[PDB]
């Protein structure tokens, strides 16, 4: 009897899924342009570094 | 910044110090040969570790032929997913695989076959040589001797084979055992040798996983991989 | 019995993409196309770390970004100052093989795992100044494939028998176990505020998993292949995680789907190891062939490429300040890269 | 005119060569690690630097001088002729170290692993350095070399017949017996695989070609480059009578062996991809 | 997501021609290398055949060797089994799996207890 217990948590599981809030991709895609934007300049990666404030140089 | 200074002192005699301890364990290292041993589970695997002595996901054997130091791992509390984790097997020195040969009824002979493929078909175990050993000589020579054979009906080839003439009999067995016996051993063969661009080998062996001489076949086994590697080296083969 | 819950699963799984093609008005990309691209990102190695025996499958940040640690196939586990090239400790491994490493936020822990399913806690703090095993985790049937530090109590590790558990370093006994996989979860990466974490499994799905609840909030379907690892978007929204058919794809939890597919057409190798920036404009992606791909995450195109490796790249690790980058892979090197 | 504007083309192409594949494979060894970790690589590194030595310190000035048709540094010539040999011979002890290093890896793999330390490669580099030191400097300085009653020096006899012993005499007798057990070891490994190859093509000579193909070149480049000017250097002696232009090309050729050395043993899989990076 | 569905089978005399189809949603097709696997009854797993990326190399079992056919449409997304001549050791549950990872020969995890990227399977009895 795994077959039925493992097929009844599945069931339960995507039952609990599917009754979520859900956000438009949009409004999702947007916040996270937002959170790069704002986060820009903070980046080393992103934005080159002088030496002086290089620890790695 | 005295300070400064003296943390830098002081991290640099730890760097020393652990250089120094790297370096001992790196000539440890290098002077050991790791070994995978891959098995079936009807296969007799805890048999030739138990011989290679003489919950836990891994078992680590500590064997020395010659004063050349073995370490072999067995895998044992892990899941039948395997592609995951065998990765992480490739930097070994060699792959000991053992098949269990029959002749609830399944075709035992096929997975390892299978299983030897993807071994040798493997992105990043294609460096790696694998040593295999034909476990359960004794019960194929019994079951061929009765008369009933699973071999036969599960392989059409089989039942149009020939011996091959560079094979060597010994003078107890049986022609028919002998057939079977080199016809398993050749299907290895076809799939090692068409998969593999000679970059590594399979080296076969006949046991009865009841064997003395099986941990000198490996060390022999090891030392011939370790001499085709420098052959590799040096661009000869 | 078998044919109703399958026939009502399937029923259920359509709902769900019925809903999630719903909620999918405009792509990330279409988005996008009115943004600055970031161009090439000349990274150069700063440091390179010498002294690893065998393979470095993993390795793992510090807070203070000053140490990191490396785990190896050798049987030792090197933490490295990052600045000066030192070896801060080294810790001889009961198993040879181990898989994963992790660094505790405070810094006093340093917790590997590998194929022997056995979590090892070293303390870092110990009066006598030699690394010593805390404490050592038993009890997982499948290989210990990740784990990371919600602080010095609690550990949460992932392991091969499709199960990802949550230990009390105090006891010794799992907090919570989480048992909603059919595949070997790969790796599984912390969000920042360490309510919930995302894990990555060979059954072609990444889990969000609550830390308290136990049970998985959402399941993320859009892999071909095995996800081989996972990482976070630093406000903990979004997740990028890493597979073997050549694709990193992001997966937004609010949207319940993959907002986008990074792949290239020559690129056919497996993506071992995926991370992000302080920012989280680049996805750092590690491969099989060779080199690393920094890919513009707004974009979709490779910003960067890192080629220094001499064999595959196991690990690819960022700083929380995001000051540089460090690269294992399996040739025994550590290479730092720094844009 | 035209000839020796001719020669002076082949010569200055020689040593062009002989700078760039040398100064090439030093380069590639002292900025790539994987290459300098292997303790095998490092006799190459030794032979590099040998031949390095002989392009920088020995053709240049034979060449200027075949050129002019005289010896104009005539000081030099004595120091010259101890570099000469001190050159030649450490490139020859070189070579005789890395044939051995390659039998004690193939015959003895594991004990190979274990033995040849970094430190037993150091060893044996010091060695082969030693005896190139101690058999030019010391009988060069103290005149021992020249027979006893411009830069034409008449080898004494004894001095001859030593220096050839120990500089080519012994390295080849070590480098033909080296090489044949490496060739009899890989015939077997040889034989082995292809009769399994035979027993898998049965249930369904290009190998033994490359291996004597690989030993050939070496032993054929090596033994056609040195042995005719050994044999007239020892010949030379006891007749006074062979002519100097032929004893010359034979000298060029001993040398050309040094400029083709980086071809013979760097062509590696790792030395291809860093030559390919550097040139690139 | 990565599903695979089985079409046919059922009751089928011994001798009897049965053609299953497999359906691939949610992967590119020809990047990856394809096998069907069969359980017998209160019996392990075992691997039946594979056709690769191209299609050009095919391997079977001996069992199964010159009497099932596979072929594998790019275009159509689908994966085709002849079956004809059947044995009554021939019933089986037949399960489509596809290897884990493109481009790659080998396939590690095909045959295992627990394998998440093959389909339901559908049953297949072969009655005298
Ligand atoms: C005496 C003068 C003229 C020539 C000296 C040649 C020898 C002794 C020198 C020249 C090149 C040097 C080698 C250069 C590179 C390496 C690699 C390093 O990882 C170990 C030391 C080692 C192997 C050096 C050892 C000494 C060495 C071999
Ligand atoms: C490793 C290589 C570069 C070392 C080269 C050293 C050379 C440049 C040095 C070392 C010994 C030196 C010689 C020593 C003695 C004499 C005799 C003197 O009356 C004229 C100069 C002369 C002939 C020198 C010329 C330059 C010389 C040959
Ligand atoms: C010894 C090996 C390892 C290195 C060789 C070093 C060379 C450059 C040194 C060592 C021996 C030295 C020679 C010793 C003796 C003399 C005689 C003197 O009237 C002229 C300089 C001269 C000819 C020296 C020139 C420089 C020299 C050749
Ligand atoms: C020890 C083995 C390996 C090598 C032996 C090398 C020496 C000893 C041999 C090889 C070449 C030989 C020379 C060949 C030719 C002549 C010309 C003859 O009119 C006088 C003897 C003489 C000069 C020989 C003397 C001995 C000799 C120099
Ligand atoms: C550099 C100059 C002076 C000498 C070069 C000699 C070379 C080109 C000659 C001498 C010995 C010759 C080899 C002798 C034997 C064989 C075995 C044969 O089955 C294939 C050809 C092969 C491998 C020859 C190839 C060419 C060869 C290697
Ligand atoms: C090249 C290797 C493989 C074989 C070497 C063969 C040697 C023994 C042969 C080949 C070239 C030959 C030389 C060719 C030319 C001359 C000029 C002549 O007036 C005297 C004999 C002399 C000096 C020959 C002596 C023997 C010789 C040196
Ligand atoms: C005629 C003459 C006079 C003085 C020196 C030489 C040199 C020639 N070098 C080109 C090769 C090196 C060398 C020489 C002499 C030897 O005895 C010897 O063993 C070697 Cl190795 C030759
Ligand atoms: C007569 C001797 C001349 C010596 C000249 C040596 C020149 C060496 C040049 C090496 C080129 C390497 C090309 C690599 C090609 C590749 O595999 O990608
Ligand atoms: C890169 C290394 C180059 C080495 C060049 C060596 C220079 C040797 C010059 C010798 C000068 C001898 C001067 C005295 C000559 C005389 O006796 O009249
Ligand atoms: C390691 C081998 C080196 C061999 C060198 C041997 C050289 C011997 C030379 C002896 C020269 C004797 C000079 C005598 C001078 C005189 O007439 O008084
Ligand atoms: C260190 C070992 C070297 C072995 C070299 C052995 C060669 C010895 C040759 C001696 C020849 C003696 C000829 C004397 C002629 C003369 O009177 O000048
Ligand atoms: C790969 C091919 C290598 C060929 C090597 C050829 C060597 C040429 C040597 C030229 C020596 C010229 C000597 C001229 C002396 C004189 O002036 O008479």
């Amino acid at each position: 009897t795994a077959s039925i217990a493992q097929a009844r948590k599945l069931v339960e599981q995507l039952k609990m899924e599917a009754n979520i809030d859900r956000i438009k991709v949009s409004k999702a895609a947007a916040d996270l342009m937002a959170y790069c934007e704002a986060h820009a300049k903070e980046d080393p990666l992103l934005t080159p570094v002088p030496a002086s404030e290089n620890p790695f140089r | 910044t005295e300070d400064q200074r003296n943390e830098e002192k002081a991290q640099r005699e730890a760097n020393k110090k652990i250089e120094k301890q790297l370096q001992k364990d790196k000539q440890v290292y290098r002077a050991t040969h790791r070994l995978l041993l891959l098995g079936a589970g009807e296969s007799g695997k805890s048999t030739i570790v138990k011989q290679m002595r003489i919950t836990s996901g891994i078992f680590e054997t500590k064997f020395q032929v010659d004063k050349v130091n073995f370490h072999m791992f067995d895998v044992g509390a892990q899941r039948d997913e395997r592609r995951k984790w065998i990765q992480c097997f490739n930097d070994v020195t060699a792959i000991i695989f053992v098949v269990a040969s029959s002749s609830n009824q399944t075709n035992r002979l096929q997975e390892a076959l299978n299983l030897f493929k993807s071994i040798w078909n493997n992105r990043w175990l294609r460096t790696i040589s694998v040593i295999l050993f034909l476990n359960k000589q004794d019960l194929l020579a019994e079951k061929v001797l009765a008369g009933k054979s699973k071999i036969e009906d599960y392989f059409p080839e089989f039942a149009r084979y020939t011996t091959p003439e560079d094979a060597t009999p010994e003078p107890g067995e049986d022609p028919r055992v002998t057939r079977a016996k080199y016809f398993i051993r050749d299907e290895f063969l076809r799939i090692s040798t068409a998969s593999g661009d000679g970059r590594h080998y399979c080296y076969p062996h006949f046991t009865c996983s009841v064997d003395t001489e099986n941990i000198r076949r490996v060390f022999n086994d090891c030392r011939d991989i370790i001499q085709r590697m420098h052959l590799r080296q040096y661009e000869l083969l | 019995e078998l044919d109703q819950l399958r026939q009502e699963a399937e029923q259920l799984k359509n709902q769900i993409r019925d809903a999630r093609k719903a909620c999918a008005d405009a792509t990330l990309s279409q988005i996008t196309n009115n943004i600055d691209p970031v161009g090439r990102i000349q990274m150069r190695t700063r440091r390179t770390l010498r002294g690893h025996l065998a393979k470095i499958y993993a390795m793992h940040w510090g807070t203070d970004s000053r140490l990191l640690v490396s785990a190896s196939q050798d049987g030792k586990l090197i933490i490295w100052d990052s600045y000066t090239t030192n070896k801060v400790h080294a810790i001889p491994l009961r198993s040879s093989w181990v898989m994963t490493c992790a660094y505790a936020p405070s810094g006093n822990y340093v917790a590997c795992g590998g194929l022997d399913n056995i979590c090892s806690i070293y303390n870092l703090k110990t009066r006598e100044g030699n690394v010593r095993v805390s404490r050592e985790l038993a009890g997982h049937t499948g290989y210990l494939s990740c784990c990371r530090f919600l602080d010095d109590n609690q550990i949460v590790t992932s392991s091969g028998d499709t199960t990802c558990a949550l230990w009390d370093i105090e006891t010794g006994q799992q907090t919570t176990t989480f048992t909603g996989h059919t595949g070997d979860v790969m790796s599984l990466s912390l969000a920042p505020d360490t309510r919930l974490f995302v894990s990555g499994a060979c059954d072609a799905s990444a889990k969000l998993w609550d830390v308290r609840e136990g049970m998985c909030r959402q399941t993320f379907t859009g892999h071909e292949s095995d996800i081989n690892a996972i990482c976070f978007f630093p406000n903990g929204n979004a997740f990028a995680t890493g597979s073997d058919d050549a694709t990193c794809r992001l997966f937004d939890l609010r949207a319940d789907q993959e907002l986008m597919t990074y792949s290239h057409d020559n690129i056919i190798c497996g993506i071992t190891s995926v991370s992000f920036s302080k920012s989280g404009r680049l996805l750092l992606a590690g491969y099989d062939d060779f080199n690393c791909n920094v890919w513009d995450a707004l974009k979709a195109d490779r910003a960067g490429v890192l080629a220094g490796h001499d064999n595959r790249v196991s690990c690819l690790g960022v700083t929380d300040d995001g000051m540089a980058v460090a690269t294992g892979s399996w040739d025994s090197f550590l290479k730092i890269w720094n844009g | 005119f035209s000839v020796r504007i001719l020669t002076a083309c082949f010569l200055s192409l020689l040593i062009l060569s002989t700078l760039l594949g040398n100064t090439l494979v030093c380069a590639a060894v002292i900025r790539f690690r994987h290459l300098r970790s292997k303790v095998t690589n490092f006799f190459v590194i030794s032979l590099a630097v040998s031949d390095l030595l002989v392009a920088v310190l020995v053709m240049p000035w034979k060449a200027v001088a075949e050129i002019a048709g005289f010896w104009p540094f005539g000081s030099f010539c004595n120091i010259w002729v101890a570099f000469d040999i001190m050159c030649s011979t450490a490139s020859i002890l070189n070579l005789c170290v890395i044939s051995v290093d390659r039998y004690w890896a193939i015959s003895s793999p594991f004990r190979y692993e274990r033995k040849m330390t970094p430190k037993a490669a150091f060893i044996l580099i010091s060695v082969a350095w030693t005896l190139s030191v101690l058999i030019s400097f010391i009988p060069v300085q103290l005149s021992w070399h020249k027979a006893k009653p411009n830069c034409d020096s008449s080898l004494s006899r004894t001095y001859a017949i030593s220096s050839s012993v120990i500089s080519f005499y012994i390295p080849v007798a070590i480098m033909i017996v080296t090489y044949t057990r490496i060739y009899r070891i890989a015939q077997k490994q040889i034989r082995r695989i292809a009769a399994l190859e035979r027993a898998a093509v049965h249930a369904k000579f290009k190998r033994e070609t490359k291996v004597l193909k690989t030993l050939s070149v070496i032993m054929g480049v090596f033994v056609c480059c040195w042995l005719p000017f050994f044999i007239l250097n020892c010949i030379l002696p006891f007749c006074g009578c062979i002519d100097s232009n032929t004893f010359d090309v034979f000298v060029w050729f001993g040398w050309a062996n040094s400029s083709l050395n980086p071809i013979i043993y760097a062509f590696n899989a790792d030395f291809r991809k860093a030559f390919s990076t550097l040139l690139g | 997501q990565v599903q695979l569905q089985e079409s046919g089978g059922g009751l089928v005399q011994p001798g009897g021609s049965l053609r299953l189809s497999c359906a691939a949603s949610g992967f590119t097709f020809s990047n990856y290398k394809m096998n069907w696997v069969r359980q017998a009854p209160g019996k392990g797993l075992e691997w039946v055949s594979d056709i690769s990326q191209s299609g050009a190399s095919i391997s079977y079992t001996g069992s199964v060797k010159g009497r099932f056919t596979i072929s594998r449409d790019n275009a159509k997304n689908t994966l085709y089994l002849q079956m004809n001549s059947l044995k009554p050791e021939d019933t089986a549950v037949y399960y489509c799996a596809r290897c884990p990872a493109p481009f790659t020969r080998d396939c590690f995890d095909v045959t295992s207890t627990t394998y998440a990227y093959r389909g339901q399977g559908t049953q297949v009895t072969v009655s005298s």
